[PDB]
RNA sequence: UCGCCCAUCAC
RNA sequence: UCGCCCAUCAC
């Protein structure tokens, strides 16, 4: 009864004649992939209104989902794909398309392929299993690691192992510092501890029980402590791609601009409730916290974005922008986050829309 | 239909909440918009929290009745943000409005929040 | 020292090696293009491009015993599987450019690497779909004269029949390069390809079968006819 | 101290020898789900884990990269055999990155070896 | 958007970008390792590092306008004052390995963490010793192309001239940072410019005179040949 | 009170 | 969120 090509949508009779055509009017690549995966756009909407109108009745279609939107639309329609209408259709490509048709569909083609590079794969569980196995090897190697490097350093500060029982902050100072000797409260307190443990180290600042690691010794143990830095770095890059392989049901705030940063918005906030609770002049700097401190500090220069900065609408806009668009960037994420942990219902090609209209405007301003 | 107006509301105290912007304009501090009012519940600044009825969508203002609720606040709705910024001095909107230091409208701040405290039953 | 020559089939070249030994190749539609990181040369006017039969897998079926060769220059043909176009490059050099060719392939990352080809191979159309879903690509081509299909998927003799009721006209012709291993790995590779023979006979008239080896490995080719 | 610290360098060498082995591994059963024929085919440990840190994703494999890695012609006449026709699944970009990261990562742990073998020998 | 040209300058590049004004940028000679965490362009069959001008004062001279530059693709040079070396990183890039670099540090510790990374920019050689005494280094150094001088300690005009007795060839070129307040903090600074213009004089060629401003202050750097 | 080279972390 | 100084005490 119906079918479809690159210039319009046209409908036919059991022995092959034409009733309606209608052509499209917007950049064609988008309004084909509805109607090839069976949904429904305005065209075809008024076409088979326009058939009601005339008075027809034996719809069939070629793909399944598109005569299931029919029926719930209301109008009793069937399934079959080599059915008249398509081989008319597809048999007179110069009825339809015009003399010059392979370019048309070339034109076309190209573009419908450049959209349709996908996201979600079937595959996807058995990279989970793998990066959680993975995370769970690699928090061990760190464990391992600094075990050695505490009974290694244990040589120059034994005391060190029984009053410093974090990890990451024991190859911090090795990455820093690293000699005992050079050791003060100001490097103690951007090192993360508080002010009944910095007495602590310093009491003993001549007068701990350890030998003398040399100049040359410490040297092994900051090339293996850098390893760890590394090491860290890699637990890091799995604990945000556990989050991008369970993904692929996707929620607004990922498909709003990408995987990664939906992600690590989370993991900064410490959950979707608080994301979904900060205001757009805190998402704009979210996991800027070494900025925000050194401003703290002075009432110097501001913090200019946050763990939004890796998204090509400010890594790839003027310097002169990458503020101005950051704020409202962080807004229409602050509405994605409330509509992820409230709503539940899916918008995020309406968010991209409302966003692009912002920088569209930012494109013409500047 | 907005779902964070969590309480209906007689003809009554929602233009007094209006009133004690309109008074407090001139004589107070006071924050607007949304993203100060989340500041001015997250620093626990406000003393009353004003939410228009007229918000679409409804998920940029939907946070604050449980944000506000965990830091114990009062709140109260009123019919439109183009009002209640005009009351809180500018020429926009605000979908929401926070009272820091009420000024001339520290007894009607009192009034409000006791009153809406006996309804929330 | 090289040299050229003509085949037995339209559009299809032999080439003479450094020791006068002969290997299969085609007539590049775009000269100065390398296509699939292939062994290309000039001769009288004209650049030629090899057919390798380990890389652009129906070559090995044109050694081992292919008679029924269906495509013409100007032609109409369905290419399901086209990948980064290693098989599908000679059908393009064959069918010219008054002929068409419609390429479908379902891994996107393997067709981006096509798109800059086909920016000069304009006689290729890149489709991004799955052919076991042949209904998301119903609006994107016309009829055809000739099948392909080098997807090599578990059911992929349905894919065949289905896209054969969609695509190919009255008396068209249809070919498929088929993976014994991706059907079924723990039998005999020749009762994988009796399923085949018994699924390809449901639907069409059958006219070629053949062996791959040495050049893959659990590996079958088929011809066949639409009534 | 100088006999103790080569006492934790050589401690060290047998704990990081232990966990390139853990580590490779996981690697090996991971580039398994996208290139299942080289785990048999490429025995030799640092050899997989080269092979992985410089190709990332499957269709990187060129005679060029194998044979500056300094792979046999008898070897490079098998792997680029199997890449036309595996068996694997399919990891995207995004995802095959993550698995090269893990092969990166390793070959920095087999750097920091060589460190504490060359720190002894002073 | 990011566009990838070359500068004025033998071995030097630029980039243009989303705010497109020039940065100066060198094709790296080990591609995929970092130095001091710089901006990157991955290109086609090539990478691209770029030099930040607030980090050293001979990429703010670059951009400034010096115009006789002499560091070329396969030279040899000899530089002191290079500590870990991020001035030494884009001078290998941009002679690549057909040329050699000598770089010379008086500073004991901070020439340490260079070490491991001249294992894969084997193009640098690393030294230890004073700037002042060309003696202490005499027999794992050679004759150059070109020496540069960026200590610039209160000797520097010592350093650079008796560098350039031992190791510049006939014809060879020099350049130094002059750091006016570290060799004369009791004058203007056009008195000790004119000074080292007037002792450089007696023995090279001066060929260009540069003050920082308006980008930094009271630090010029001069270019110089040897007859 | 100031200068330069230089790592690392960040906007 | 980070820093300094007087008096007194110790190796």
């Amino acid at each position: 009864f119906i079918s479809e090509n690159v210039r319009g949508i046209y409908a036919f009779d059991e022995n092959g004649n034409l009733i309606e055509k209608r052509y499209f009017t917007d950049k064609p690549e988008k309004v084909l992939d509805q109607l090839l995966k069976g949904e429904i756009t305005k065209d075809l909407e008024e076409l088979l209104n326009s058939l009601k109108e005339k008075g027809y009745d034996e719809f069939v279609f070629e793909h399944p989902e598109l005569s299931r939107r029919a029926k719930e639309l209301g109008f009793s329609a069937t399934t079959e794909f080599p059915n008249i209408a398509g081989e008319r259709l597809r048999s007179n490509p110069e009825e339809f398309l015009g003399e010059n048709w392979f370019e048309e569909y070339y034109k076309v083609g190209v573009a419908l392929t450049r959209m349709r590079i996908q996201e979600q794969s079937g595959a996807r569980d058995k990279m989970v299993i793998q990066a959680i196995e993975a995370l769970d090897d690699v928090d061990k190697v760190i464990n391992l690691l600094v075990a050695r490097l505490r009974e290694w350093y244990s040589l120059h500060f034994p005391e060190l192992d029984e009053l410093l029982p974090k990890h990451p902050q024991y190859v911090a100072f090795v990455k820093t510092v690293g000699h005992r000797d050079n050791i003060n409260e100001e490097v103690l307190r951007e090192l993360g501890l508080s002010e009944e443990k910095i007495k602590k180290i310093l009491e003993a600042k001549e007068k701990t029980m350890g030998a003398w690691m040399d100049q040359t010794d410490i040297e092994v143990v900051r090339q293996l402590a850098e390893e760890i830095d590394r090491l860290y770095q890699l637990r890091k890059k799995l604990e945000d791609y556990i989050d991008r392989a369970m993904d692929d049901v996707a929620p607004n705030l990922k498909a709003l601009v990408g995987a990664k940063l939906a992600a690590r918005l989370i993991s900064l906030a410490g959950g979707l409730r608080e994301l979904a609770m900060m205001p757009s002049s805190t998402i704009q700097v979210l996991g800027a916290e070494k900025a925000l401190f050194r401003h703290l500090r002075t009432g110097a220069k501001p913090p200019k974005h946050g763990v939004i900065y890796q998204y090509p609408a400010i890594n790839r806009s003027p310097w002169w922008q990458r503020g101005k668009i950051a704020r409202a960037l962080a807004g229409k994420l602050a509405i994605a986050a409330r509509v992820d942990y409230f709503s539940g219902e899916y918008i995020a090609e309406e968010l991209k829309k409302e966003l692009e209209a912002r920088i569209r405007e930012i494109k013409e301003k500047y | 239909k907005p779902s964070y107006v969590k309480f209906e509301v007689p003809k009554e105290l929602a233009e007094k909440a209006l009133q004690a912007v309109e008074i407090a304009r001139d004589t107070g501090k006071i924050r607007k918009g949304t993203n100060e009012t989340t500041k001015a519940v997250e620093r626990g600044q406000a003393k009353l929290v004003i939410i228009a009825e007229d918000v679409d969508p409804e998920e940029i203002v939907a946070h604050l009745p449980p944000l506000c609720e965990e830091k114990e606040i009062p709140y109260i709705y009123v019919p439109s943000k183009k009002e209640l910024g005009a009351a809180a001095g500018i020429e926009v909107a605000a979908a929401s409005v926070a009272i820091i230091e009420p000024g001339k409208a520290r007894d009607l701040v009192e009034e409000i929040a006791m009153k809406v405290k006996e309804l929330m039953k | 020292m090289v040299e050229v020559k003509k085949h037995k089939f339209p559009g299809v070249y032999v080439v003479i090696d450094d020791d006068g030994s002969e290997k299969i190749a085609t007539k590049n539609l775009v000269p100065g293009q390398r296509v699939y990181g292939e062994r290309v040369i000039k001769w009288e006017g004209e650049e030629y491009r090899i057919w390798n039969p380990h890389r652009s897998k129906l070559g090995a079926a044109i050694v081992n015993g292919l008679k029924n060769f269906p495509i013409k220059p100007g032609k109409s043909v369905l290419y399901l599987g086209i990948a980064s176009g290693t098989t599908a490059s000679h059908v393009s050099d064959i069918v010219g450019w008054e002929g068409k060719i419609y390429g479908i392939e379902f891994s996107p990352r393997v067709l981006r690497e096509l798109v800059p080809i086909v920016e000069e191979r304009r006689n290729i159309i890149p489709i991004l779909g799955d052919a076991t879903k042949p209904e998301e690509y119903r609006a994107l081509v016309t009829k055809v004269d000739v099948i392909f299909e080098d997807v090599a998927q578990p059911t992929q003799a349905k894919i065949l029949i289905d896209n054969a009721k969609a695509y190919l006209k009255r008396g068209g012709y249809g070919m498929i390069a088929v993976k014994s291993r991706s059907i079924d790995v723990t039998k005999e590779p020749e009762q994988v390809f009796k399923e085949v023979e018994r699924e390809l006979s449901e639907y069409f008239e059958v006219i070629e079968r053949l062996n791959l080896e040495p050049y893959e490995k659990d590996h079958a080719l088929f011809v066949v006819r639409k009534p």
